[PDB]
């Protein structure tokens, strides 16, 4: 009977962060029900329904001119915005009759290793609340921050390496910096890399896998240059 | 409702 709107909040993370997983303490600022009210608006069993407005501070007047119009009239006698309550001092003080107040709570969202971009982590019922509404959810969406060396593809890592024509034709070492602080030396044999479209594939060197474990591959691409 | 990271 009236669901409250969700609060969507995306959380960025570097590829290296989604590599080892991360935990973030988040501060949630939201509208909550009056504590010294319990949402009532007044003292237990005090507030009284608006007789002049069987619900909200709303009344309908029908004036004429050319045609007849139904002009919605607000302030219902002893109400409006609050079609009820009344009684000078049976009302909060901590909510002055507005039935709601601010609350700052902390949530710890755990970004598990291998979490894909756009991934959702749902916090049931933590959204804003108002008297009558079923509070919605606080939805975090993992956003993959841009990277200066890798591109992600599912559970792999794509890396464009710039190699010399000489290395490519004679073969030799070659190294890159994995999302995990570890440095990685790669060896290639003569000619292996020069073909158009060539891709080198290195076993479990590319990102943690959500359901299960292990890792995807590290797919390498080559850009070959030769001076002068 | 709105949020921010602590620390
Ligand atoms: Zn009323
Ligand atoms: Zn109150």
């Amino acid at each position: 009977p009236q669901r409250g709107k969700d609060i969507k909040h995306e959380i960025s993370a570097s590829l290296e962060e989604l590599y080892k997983g991360r935990t973030a303490k988040l501060a949630l600022n939201k509208q909550i029900l009056c504590k010294e009210c319990e949402g009532r608006g007044g003292k237990k069993g005090a507030v009284k329904k608006c007789t002049s407005c069987n619900g909200q501070g709303i009344k309908f007047v029908t004036r004429q001119m050319g045609p007849m119009i139904q002009r919605f009239q607000t302030e219902c006698d002893v109400c409006h915005g609050t079609g009820d309550i009344i009684d000078p001092k049976d009302r909060c003080k901590s909510c002055n009759g507005k039935k709601v107040e601010n609350e700052r709570k902390i949530l710890e969202v755990h970004v598990e290793p291998g979490m894909k971009d756009g991934q959702r982590i749902v916090f049931k019922g933590e959204a804003d609340q108002a008297p009558d509404v079923i509070p919605g959810d606080v939805v975090f969406i993992v956003s993959e921050r841009p990277h200066k060396s890798f591109k992600r593809d599912g559970d792999d890592l794509v890396y464009e390496a710039e190699i010399d024509l000489l290395t490519a034709i004679a073969g030799g070492e070659f190294a890159l910096e994995h999302v995990s602080g570890d440095w990685l030396k790669v060896g290639i044999v003569p000619g292996e890399v020069i073909a158009p479209g060539m891709r080198k594939v290195i076993e479990g060197k590319g990102m943690p896998i959500p359901k299960y474990g292990g890792y995807g591959n590290l797919i390498i691409k080559f850009t070959i240059k030769d001076p002068e | 409702g709105w949020l921010y990271e602590i620390s």
